[PDB]
């Protein structure tokens, strides 16, 4: 993915966040888990939803077929009938296949890039305190308390 | 002690493509192509098609005997037609600019037949004798039940000098034909003179039909043709005929009642007993995808056609395996 | 000390839309769609467009007595009708093939009035008297201008033989006209022979119009009718009439001179005193926008027309509340 | 934003800043300013102009209606000349709106990147003499005269 | 001691398009539109296209004696007919519906002619002498080879009635026409009498023409018309003429035999002595490019025509300076 | 470049790398050389085949001409087929040219986003032992053996 975090530097989901998109794995003495980081899920909620609303409402207007008939010494403008009603439907085909095809890959990278700024605002805290292991996760240099919720907070120090 | 940042999997099967990368597995996504439907022919909003079974829009306009079922049809939706309707011109002919009528119908909803000039009108020609072979009515030779076939009465055929005037304030379709022999002692045998001719007046309309004598195979038993002929004669407008022969005259025509947006769909198909908001040729449609791919024809609050095969959008992230 | 990176906001107010949010505010923002018309009908390019007021194209052509005002029209850019001109076919009937004419007339910018066969060029006919109710002219009955109704002399119509070849090096618009009587005495009071025809000839014509007779409502206090033909008689060609009776002669014809792009449009609107570069059905357009939604038919240098309401490009960046 | 710096980890714009799209401010005992980056504001005024005339030019290859007129008996082709004109200008008004659309959001990212690529042109210089605050600022462990320049300069150490 | 992230250069110099920049240099690129034809007209798929030289469709059918290339052709793969040939209609007139007929012979590629009506069938009326200055054959004066211009025997024109039954399996393509003389003395030269017709029946058809009198311009050096009328007469159908004039009657029709696909186009261009996968009216493509740029109107498995100069994908990276 | 590596940071490529896309380029004691990294040119190159092929494949449902004759007074027909016949072909050309030019766009995003982030897989395993340049190129804090062999491995420390 363009963002280089999902399926990257951060191999792969989780199966126990049931809780939203992105957030947090914590792991310390008193145990650990998964917690959503509602902020992020609920901005990109918002950001698919407009999306799919505004990909279905542009493809309302869309050629409609009218069925018409023709004897058989009009056999020219009976082709050209159809030819017509045959070419609007392959550019509006071809139209919503594009559409989808390029819109769905926006959305899987648009998720690489919600990871990918969720991760820096992470990194941009920790910035000595922790070891950047490489793989999504940080290694803290003084035990941290369930100060977790702190880095969570966006208040951390 | 460690802190993550990670994402959701989950164990989605679902799979959409994209430009680079096709069949990519995501935890969410959206499919908006309806791709079913339920290949009945269905009410349109309670609203009734009229179904012609075997009739064709002429077997029912003219009122071919075997199409009693649309002697009188209340107010439709849409209308239905199969490709080869056998019973539509049993006596043998063309019907003049038959298309353009039919376009005519797909922007009306309810016709209401009544009588412009009665059967029983006609003092000085024969009215009960204009039948034949090619169009059966319970056995019996019989006629277009909606045209006169006027024969002379003892040997003469006297011009006729007919009017009507619409008084009604609906547009009136307005049918009539001419009748072609073989021969000149076919001519002969039904209307006595040589050379006729019937000439048809309104405000706008200026015809003079002459019959065309040719030997021709015959079609449905007959050699003979029947070409029919129409307008939509304006309210307070007149209708005036004048012919000595060949001339099939009306005896009821249309009003043009509740004309309203609608089509006529061709299916072989047969009456569902169901309700819909949006029909098919093949079939009705119930589903609220902005698309389907049954049918380009449709009629009724529809989602848009496309030919795909398959519309699936992205909504979750990559699932991983 | 500090050293920031930063960005750009303002006071802007313009909001744009993008696939996923609608209206975003940006710093800068540059709409694309003209909306604004000055709503009036004005010269193209200097060039005026020919306005037909309360006349039709027929009823210019013909020279409808009430049309003098296009009696001898300069060059035009383009043509304007009203969507149902009063002034069209004074005496009633038809114009044979119209529409084509029409479309003709969409490729040409001037047409110069010639005389082919002169009024009193008619030695054995009545050519003072062909006039009718219907078009009247000052009070008085009068006849379409650019056509004479010929009609018996002292009781006798003796075949007209006339031919007519273009010297010219334009082409020539020829029209010429049938007339159709309600009855037979009519027929003999105007032409007295019983059966007529005007037989018309050229490189590429080769017609014979025969009166048709019928009983019709009175539209415009007539029931007879004048049913109009044309041709284009090719440079070093000859038009060829033969006729006793029924026949509308040509007096004048149409050099067809500069023809260019050109077209008819539909409007109520009358002449406006400007002058543009770009006219639509509705006003004219000054724009440097390349989309305008004002109307699809336009003529000139025009932007593109497109169906939306709004057509805004960010430049700018977002801008921070 | 995709890049995570515009409404980002940068939190708004800078209404002092008349003088480009993106920059720097700099604050220190002498005082404090705003200066644009002249070379990632005059990139960035060339990639958007060229779009603008780009997307003009691709349009103006368009259907353009033609006038048509049909007698009374010729309701079924005058009917085919309607849908077919509307059915260019649906197929074209869909084409102008969905490419604003689209471009529109690639021109919010396009400074989105072009703002963190100058941050980032910043932060690879300054590595360790100042600290990364993680708001779109370094804040100098050695004091800097307006030092600053060099920072702007590409030439600092 | 360092290790460095880089890519690719190269010594590329093609260039490549985006939105925001025009002429990007890259490391490789894939071109898309086929841009060369060979310019000439090639066998399709090892099947020769029928080329009319300077015959038209009209000049072939009718087998104007000029036309005897195409006497009896093979199957073809597509037709070519000059802009403007010059062998067509020898004897002026016209063609009835002649593009309707071309329309269905681009679903046609072999025609079998084949006798209907043998010439010397004709016992009451003379068929040796139907020839014109028109259409001459090595020098001599000749008519139409495929129908027979028929004439009165020792100065009576009896009335004919002649029938041919379809007994072939193939649709066949019937061809007559009818005469229309300068004046009442070329009638009763060529006829005897003054007023005659032809009735032409068939399942379907129900024709009466008429001869239509007039003078007019000399086009080829005769002031008569012949006007060329045809059916698809279907299999087990009969066909039936009757006339007392002016009647020009099929001698030969046309079995259609292994219709497909097929289209004519237009082309001053000559035979090429090639093969080829796909064909235009320009030259020949061969190519795997989706795209082409050449002509619209192809024929054949063809790569997509864009009105583009040029279609470049990018592959490779920006390729540094 | 919207990744910013690609004549960004990185400011030019390697006539030396005839290897594949991205790679390395190392040098020390025993010497210097460059090499491929293998990884991302593949799924390079899967990427942007796909990405052709669907281009070609979804063009082909297309506008086809047909030939159509009419006579003299025909002409309002004849004009209709005329425009009709050349407004699918505006709107395919449009179509072709429009995709082309957005898609060359994508592919060289594509190959930036490819550049930073194996760019960045090499940020996080040096992260203290070397310094980040700021070009490209991390310089060792301790003198690395053909220790190359384990960065361009993903093996490292
Ligand atoms: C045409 O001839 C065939 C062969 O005898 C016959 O079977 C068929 O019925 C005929 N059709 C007509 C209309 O004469
Ligand atoms: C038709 O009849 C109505 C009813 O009397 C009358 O008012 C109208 O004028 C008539 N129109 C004609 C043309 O006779
Ligand atoms: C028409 O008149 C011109 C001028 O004399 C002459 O040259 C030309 O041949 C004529 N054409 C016909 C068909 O009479």
């Amino acid at each position: 993915g363009l963002f280089g975090a999902i399926a990257g530097f951060i191999e792969g989901g989780w199966q126990g966040m049931v809780d939203g998109w992105y957030g947090y794995h914590h792991s310390n003495e008193q145990g650990s888990g998964y917690a959503a980081d509602k902020e992020s899920t609920q901005k990109a909620i918002d950001g698919v939803t407009n999306k799919v609303n505004s990909i279905i409402d542009k493809m309302n207007t869309q050629f409609e077929a009218v069925g018409r008939e023709f004897n058989n010494l009009e056999r020219r403008i009976e082709n050209l009938n159809k030819k017509m009603e045959d070419g609007f439907l392959d550019v509006w085909t071809y139209n919503a296949e594009l559409l989808v095809l390029m819109e769905n890959e926006r959305t899987l990278d648009f998720h690489d890039s919600n990871v990918k700024n969720l991760y820096d605002k992470v990194r941009l805290q920790l910035r000595d305190n922790a070891k950047e292991l490489g793989n999504g996760c940080f290694e803290f240099y003084h035990k941290c308390d369930n100060c977790m919720e702190s880095v969570r907070n966006g208040t951390y120090d | 002690d460690q802190i993550c940042i990670g994402y959701h999997a989950n164990n989605s099967t679902e799979q959409v493509d994209t430009i680079m990368e096709k069949n990519v597995t995501v935890t969410h996504a959206q499919d908006i192509l309806e791709k079913k439907h339920n290949g009945k022919l269905c009410d349109l909003d309670g609203v009734k098609p009229l179904i012609l079974r075997d009739c064709s829009v002429a077997g029912w306009l003219l009122g071919n005997p075997m199409c009693d079922e649309f002697i009188n049809v209340p107010e439709w939706s849409y209308i239905v037609e199969k490709a080869n309707p056998v019973n539509d011109l049993c006596y043998p002919g063309d019907f003049n600019d038959y298309e353009e009528l039919k376009h005519l119908l797909s922007r009306i909803n309810h016709f209401e037949k009544i009588q412009i000039i009665p059967k029983s009108s006609w003092s000085s020609h024969e009215a009960s004798l204009g039948v034949s072979s090619a169009c059966p009515y319970q056995g019996k030779s019989s006629f277009f039940r909606n045209v006169v076939w006027l024969i002379k009465k003892n040997s003469t055929y006297p011009t006729i000098k007919r009017s009507y005037n619409n008084t009604n304030q609906e547009d009136l379709l307005v049918l009539w034909g001419i009748h072609h022999p073989n021969d000149a002692a076919d001519q002969t045998k039904l209307y006595q003179n040589p050379t006729t001719y019937i000439s048809v007046g309104t405000s706008t309309l200026n015809q003079r039909l002459v019959p065309r004598i040719a030997t021709r195979s015959k079609v449905n038993g007959q050699s003979g043709r029947m070409e029919f002929f129409w307008t939509i004669l304006k309210p307070n407008d007149a209708i005036n005929f004048e012919s000595n022969g060949n001339f099939i005259a009306p005896e009821y025509a249309y009003k043009i009642v509740k004309k309203g947006d609608s089509t006529i769909m061709k299916s072989e198909l047969e009456y569902g007993n169901c309700n819909t908001k949006c029909q098919t040729p093949m079939g009705a449609i119930n589903s609220s995808m902005p698309f389907h791919n049954i049918h380009p024809l449709t009629i009724g609050e529809c989602p848009k056609y496309v030919k795909s095969n398959r519309l699936v959008l992205a909504t979750g992230l990559r699932n991983s395996p």
